[PDB]
């Protein structure tokens, strides 16, 4: 019921969940009156939910906003749906700017395979 | 009759007798009896109900048992307390069915789920309550035996009666008592202490004689557990002196490892839990080896290297010995780094901190006339440079900057700290004279342009070496 | 030549170029007897090259290699070509990861709209 054996079962590391415990990401478990910490099965479910959220490519702020509305009987799934829609809109804006860099750059670097001549038309055009 | 402490330690070991298997399980059963005496005597304590209530509040937000048994089996003593509290406190304290309900509350206690941090709290609270009633009795003895001219024998016969209300105070002002007629000169502490005893009794909800014999049972059980622990650790000193052969290196003496294995065996006494059916030597071997490695990690080295790096450097020494046996040549750090699955710079870093520093009395010469210490360089060096120039440059600045006949020398001597205590910036020297920083900067640049020319500061120029 | 108008030319501040100086990808500039950084025309070309990639065309891990090969000064127009082919392989793995994430979100994030029916198990289905 400790944290590192549960991390090894779920496939996580102890440093990640300890960094989640350092900030306001995972709910703080009760102290087991020793140098260890016990876990509720709901805490393990929240841990593997946050691991599934971080492994697919969500930022940790929005996954923290997902796990704040986890393990509670309210569970509103409309405003957090709009927040995840804005998150993937920002992700698609990042995709758009990186593909803009991709089709901006890739038509200038054909020749000059590594000769000792000090003449290149890429850097003088870019700068 | 001797001079070696370890030989008379062996004599004290040979004074006591060892154990067989049946003797081992008999001393384990005596340890169990000494534990369970305190475990059943704490069931008669009223603070154990509040302790189990705060334990149930702690496990509310929670081989091992299911937590539903912890939720269910930690709430019946509260019901027994609330059906006993109308009889133990109300409608008189001296009652037979009240003591029957006390025994009924005590016989439902075996739902332990023992935690060593949990066991300390009840013992500490009952020990400070026993300490409070003991210093109450001690201050009463200080005001009644030493004062008012009556011995100790004229106190206990009135102390053992009730010790609840004001009858024992004027019981000591008995039929004549001409030496003890000072009533108000001694009342001022004793009724203030009796009100504290009364509020203690209403806190515990019981008379002082019952908690007195309860604490006497606590002391008896603790003394029996201490004697059982004593014979357990005395019957197994052969274990620590037989396990201390494999760690007899020249880092520590024998006795420090023996007395560290003693406290390891003392921890293994309470960590034994003999109901699994094992022997004490087999489980105590791990704890004593842990204590031996802890002592060889913390001690046996001048530079105290921690226990994890001690473990990695012991594994590195074992791997180096294995590669010596497999190759014959001296072990390079590359093979130890690839077998240690560690980077090579960490291997050389833990190799650098190899051993205890050469002591000061080793004969590095040919005879015993000059030991070490006559070859060490000084860290706080005082060279001809560091002794001469550190004052002659100060005298040179005191001669040259005295020719500066305005406030530029006065703001430059505190700009760097010459003939001053605290070094100041431009802001701190500004508030004294010139609060705008750039005025002090411009006068510093003017003094620099005056001093950088090789015309009169050539004696200051020659000090660059 | 103190770098303030140079910082307005290159489009950055003193902190980012100071962090670039503290890293092992920028040549050490000249100090004009006061601790201030001096940047010449070749240094201005290096600064505009690193700012024309980090804010515009690349990240730090590739613009550092670009400004390292720029001070050779024998430049290569095909080493940067295989470098940006590896970079577009890395970012196409990145965008296929993000499009798989978007497809998984649209597959296991559809729920009921805003009404009086709370307690949706879609977060529990995303937990697994
Ligand atoms: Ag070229």
């Amino acid at each position: 019921m400790n944290i590192s054996d549960v991390a090894k079962i779920t496939g996580l590391t102890s440093k990640a969940i300890r960094f989640y415990e350092e900030k306001g990401l995972v709910t703080p478990p009760m102290r087991s009156e020793n140098g260890y910490r016990t876990y509720t099965q709901q805490h393990l479910n929240e841990l593997t939910l946050l691991r599934q959220a971080r492994q697919v490519g969500f930022n940790l702020e929005e996954s923290g906003e997902l796990v704040n509305l986890f393990n509670d009987p309210q569970r509103h799934s409309a405003d957090v749906k709009r927040r995840t829609l804005e998150k993937v809109a920002e992700i698609e804006r990042h995709i758009e700017e990186l593909q803009s860099m991709r089709d901006q750059l890739l038509a200038l670097a054909n020749a000059c395979p590594g000769d000792d001549s000090a003449d290149c038309p890429i850097i003088e055009n870019l700068s | 009759r001797t001079t070696d402490p370890v030989r008379m330690y062996m004599r004290e070991m040979g004074t006591v007798e060892l154990l067989t298997r049946e003797g081992e399980i008999d001393i384990a059963k005596r340890i169990e009896d000494g534990i369970n005496q305190v475990q059943c005597s704490v069931a008669e304590y009223p603070e154990a109900i509040t302790y189990l209530l705060e334990q149930y509040d702690r496990v509310e937000a929670e081989n091992s048992i299911d937590p539903e048994l912890a939720r269910e089996k930690f709430a019946e003593l509260r019901a027994q307390y609330v059906v006993t509290r109308d009889t133990i406190k109300a409608k008189g304290r001296s009652h037979a069915t009240a003591q029957e309900e006390i025994l009924k509350l005590s016989e439902v206690f075996k739902q332990f789920r023992l935690v060593p941090k949990q066991f300390d709290y009840l013992v500490n609270s009952m020990r400070v309550m026993m300490d409070r009633v003991r210093t109450q009795e001690r201050l009463i003895m200080k005001l009644c035996v030493e004062q008012c001219k009556m011995p100790k024998k004229n106190f206990i016969t009135l102390f053992t009666g009730n010790e609840t209300s004001d009858t024992w105070f004027n019981a000591a002002i008995a039929m004549n008592k001409p030496w003890s007629e000072k009533l108000h000169d001694v009342s001022e502490e004793v009724h203030r202490a009796l009100q504290k005893l009364q509020q203690i009794e209403e806190e515990t909800g019981l008379t002082i004689e019952q908690v007195k014999d309860i604490n006497r049972r606590m002391s008896i059980g603790e003394a029996k557990a201490r004697r059982a622990k004593k014979e357990m650790v005395e019957a197994n000193l052969r274990l620590v002196i037989s396990i201390a052969k494999k760690y007899t290196n020249r880092g520590l003496q024998f006795l420090d490892l023996i007395q560290e294995g003693n406290i390891g065996l003392m921890k293994a006494v309470d960590k034994f839990e003999y109901r699994r059916g094992y022997k004490f030597s087999t489980y105590a071997t791990w704890w004593i080896r842990q204590a031996i490695t802890r002592s060889i990690a913390d001690q046996a080295r001048t530079i105290r290297i921690p226990v994890h790096m001690i473990e990695t450097i012991n594994k590195l020494n074992r791997i180096s010995r294995q590669m010596l046996q497999e190759m014959g040549r001296e072990p390079t750090p590359e093979e130890l780094a690839e077998r240690m699955l560690m980077p090579e710079d960490k291997i050389r870093k833990v190799l650098k901190i190899a051993k205890e520093p050469i002591s000061m009395e080793t004969p590095i010469g040919d005879d015993e006339d000059s030991h070490l210490g006559d070859f060490i360089e000084d860290t706080t060096l005082e060279l001809p440079l560091d002794s001469a120039t550190t004052e002659s440059l100060r005298a040179a600045t005191h001669d040259v900057l005295a020719g500066l006949t305005a406030r530029e020398a006065k703001v430059l001597r505190m700009r760097f700290g010459i003939d001053m205590n605290t070094d100041y910036t431009l802001e701190e020297v500004g508030k004294q004279f010139d609060v705008t920083r750039e005025r002090i900067r411009q006068i510093e640049a003017k003094a620099l342009r005056k001093l950088r020319h090789p015309s009169r500061s050539e004696v200051l120029r020659s000090f660059l070496d």
